[PDB]
């Protein structure tokens, strides 16, 4: 389907954007 | 819907003065507490997110310029030193990088010889900030280098305000929207464009700005009237005018590429729409959780929108208390989606936890 082949890069490239944020260590305000 | 929530706290600052914004800081590592910004009137605060719905004030950020209203904030982080930052700028047009840990402006930029309705900064690359302003115009600079990239604007650019503008989720392009009706696609990951981003590394001292007149897409044929908030979901675009709902579209044709679209390509596909009610005047900002499961939008008599995104008819759960009657200009999620912030121009706080 459009929504669901959609779902699937959102599921991919939010993947790809925790993994970099999982290997960061920012200091806390 | 599925999603649910509960009404913990809320507060009103001191000042009295309206709140335009709100971002949760999603650069916060785990074990660290949930921090998020307001901005509105010449105002940036920081509150931090305790248990049992405590909303603790941490500092301000008063400008000068008792005339300055901030209407947009962005958080980022210091890649040499792993410290957050927050960028903030409005009606007088400057761009200021404020330090979170003493909220004091350590740089600022003359953005545009305008106000700037929006800031982002680029999700993988943290020196990377997108402005758009009142001036027709976006600008990228490169906050490492103190130096403006590019400039998204003139021939074919847009004709009135810039209203706002997201990129996608890998930093790959830009869709710009505004007073004109146009919503505007700039792709930065053309071999022109990387290789200005890369240049303005390069530079130490003036730099010379890439002018991009032409866009990679364009239409006006999805809204009749201004558009005031664009969002990418996914491949597809979310965006709004004053009819109470929020389009989701697509350029071209149903099964047309984003990264095969001409710029001449004169479809759009129209996919549906999330309807709303009260929310017909201007500057109405919508937002969606990290994992893009979820989009919420404020009305201007106080209720808070919120959709289940996960669909093909999609679910919606109006949050409301007696006591929030102004409108809600922005809201923001935690990025464990555990906590929605709204914020209104009777300078109010909502707090929602997830049920
Ligand atoms: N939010 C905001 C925002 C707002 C005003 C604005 N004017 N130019 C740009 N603006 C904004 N840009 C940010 C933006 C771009 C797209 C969406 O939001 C004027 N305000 C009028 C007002 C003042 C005091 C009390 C109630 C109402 C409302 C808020």
């Amino acid at each position: 389907s459009m929504f669901s082949s959609n779902r699937q890069k959102i599921l991919e490239r939010t993947e790809i954007l925790n993994q970099e944020w999982k290997q960061r260590r920012i200091q806390p305000v | 819907c599925k999603y649910s929530f509960k009404c913990v706290n809320s507060l009103k600052e001191d000042h009295n003065q309206p709140l335009f914004g709100v971002q949760f800081n999603w650069h916060s590592k785990e074990g660290d507490p949930l921090v998020f910004a307001t901005v509105g009137s010449n105002r940036v605060t920081l509150y931090e997110c305790h248990s049992q719905g405590e909303i603790r004030l941490l500092q301000s950020y008063v400008d000068a310029d008792a005339d300055e209203n901030f209407y947009t904030c962005a958080w980022t982080y210091d890649s040499n030193t792993s410290h957050p930052l927050l960028a903030v700028a409005g009606s007088r047009g400057i761009i200021r990088i404020i330090n979170p840990i003493t909220m004091q402006c350590i740089k600022h930029y003359v953005g545009h010889g305008n106000a700037i309705n929006e800031l982002k900064f680029h999700p993988r690359d943290p020196n990377l900030l997108l402005s758009v302003s009142k001036d027709h115009a976006l600008r990228l600079w490169n906050i490492q280098t103190d130096t403006l990239v590019a400039i998204f604007g003139g021939v074919e650019g847009h004709r009135d305000e810039v209203l706002s503008a997201d990129y996608d989720l890998l930093g790959e392009k830009i869709m710009s929207c505004g007073m004109d009706h146009s919503l505007k696609l700039w792709r930065i990951n053309s071999k022109r464009m990387m290789n200005a981003i890369k240049e303005s590394y390069d530079y130490n001292p003036p730099f010379i700005s890439q002018k991009i007149h032409f866009p990679d897409f364009s239409t006006r044929d999805i809204h009749r009237n201004y558009v005031d908030c664009v969002r990418w979901l996914g491949d597809l675009i979310l965006s709004k005018s004053c009819e109470n709902a929020i389009v989701c579209w697509k350029p071209g044709k149903m099964e047309d590429d984003i990264d095969k679209i001409k710029p001449s390509e004169s479809n759009v596909t129209i996919l549906g729409r999330f309807d709303y009610s009260q929310c017909d005047i201007w500057y109405m900002r919508f937002s969606m959780d990290f994992w893009q499961k979820m989009l919420a939008l404020g009305n201007q008599v106080g209720k808070l929108y919120v959709w289940d995104l996960e669909v093909e008819k999609a679910k919606c759960t109006t949050l409301t208390h007696h006591k929030c009657g102004a409108a809600i200009r922005q809201t923001s999620f935690s990025r464990d989606s555990s906590i929605l912030i709204a914020v209104c121009d009777d300078a109010s706080i909502w707090r929602w936890d997830r049920l």
